[PDB]
């Protein structure tokens, strides 16, 4: 149903 | 248009500034996470002389810092403990600015050394039931921006209605900040930290690693050479999955 939406997910930065 | 963080302390003036498009839309400013349903280091104390010399209390070698735990008031260094950033709200010097296509954002007002604490991502902490309820509400309302942050398995941080200026940090596929989870008082908190020197005036970004449950993914305007085109990337996940199962 939801046209848009989501969850941000913590992670450590890695090059 | 831009504004400083102090501008958000005055609701009445914030609100009318918002009418003239001088500040982002109003939300509830909170000093720490609010739950919808509720659930010591070995540093050697600095002498007064070392304090006067500019020595750091609980710096690089603090056993608590290393494990991303903040010290309490009972820290051996007491008042001088530099490892209580979340609790003392020792944020970076940051401004809120209106961007071209991404809504409002954050910007460094001073040079920011690598590994500098920026802000805590504060909001309402939800469990699965509450998350699903708000997924629906936000969809019904046809919200554009989303503010869900996974904290732990049954804890999502939602800064849509309540939070602080951290809710303005935009996504970039090639960011200059990251999330770090910190233990503060036996509770887990998320905060943004720079990953590199960020020159004054530069916009502040992190990589959402967005878990999109929406039918249509939003286009990313980060403008990086490695940009992925959309927030969430290629894949669409279920609501439960985004929500952490
Ligand atoms: N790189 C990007 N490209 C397009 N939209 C972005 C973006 N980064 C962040 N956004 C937008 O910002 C939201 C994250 S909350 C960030 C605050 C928001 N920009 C505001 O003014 O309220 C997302 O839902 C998305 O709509
Ligand atoms: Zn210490
Ligand atoms: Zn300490
Ligand atoms: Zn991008």
């Amino acid at each position: 149903a939801p046209a848009t939406g989501g969850v941000m997910k913590p992670h450590r930065y890695r090059p | 248009p831009s504004c400083v963080m102090d501008d958000f302390r005055d609701p009445q003036r914030w609100k009318e500034c918002a009418k003239q498009g001088k500040m982002p839309c109003y939300f509830d400013l909170i000093e720490e996470n609010v739950y919808l349903t509720e659930r010591q280091c070995e540093c050697t104390p600095l002498s007064k002389d070392e304090r006067a010399q500019g020595e750091i209390a609980c710096g690089e070698d603090c056993l608590n810092r290393l494990l991303m735990i903040e010290c309490s008031s009972r820290c051996p260094n007491g008042d001088y403990c530099s490892n209580r950033r979340f609790q003392r709200k020792q944020h970076a010097d940051v401004e809120v600015i209106l961007t071209e296509k991404k809504g409002w954002g954050l910007r460094a007002a001073k040079d920011l050394p690598s590994n500098t604490f920026v802000l805590e991502y504060c909001g309402e902490v939800l469990d699965h039931k509450e998350f699903k309820a708000r997924v629906k509400e936000y969809a019904r309302n046809k919200n554009i921006h989303y503010y869900f942050m996974a904290l732990k398995n049954d804890e999502i941080i939602d800064a849509t209605q309540k939070g602080n200026c951290s809710r303005f940090m935009n996504h970039s596929c090639e960011p200059n900040c990251e999330t770090q989870k910190w233990t503060v008082n036996g509770q887990l908190r998320v905060g943004f930290f720079t990953t590199k020197l960020v020159p004054s005036g530069s916009e502040l970004t992190f990589d959402y690693q967005f878990q999109r449950y929406g039918k249509e993914a939003q286009k990313c305007f980060c403008g990086s050479a490695n940009c992925r085109g959309y927030l969430g990337g290629e894949n669409r996940v279920s609501i439960r999955a985004a929500g952490g199962k």
